[PDB]
């Protein structure tokens, strides 16, 4: 794996990939 | 925390794995 520059929807796609059907929580800040 | 960091800095897939259910 390589370090990643992820912003916006690009971050939720990365999460989706890594967690798959295990699913995840998306929690930005304020 | 996670969202910000991947965006303002860099982040790894191992860090991201922490947000999985
Ligand atoms: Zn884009």
């Amino acid at each position: 794996f390589v370090n990643q520059h992820l912003c916006g929807s690009h971050l939720v796609q990365a999460l989706y990939l890594v967690c798959g059907e295990r699913g995840f929580f998306y929690t930005p800040k304020t | 925390g996670i969202v910000e960091q991947c965006c303002t800095s860099i982040c790894s897939l191992y860090q991201l794995e922490n947000y999985c259910n």
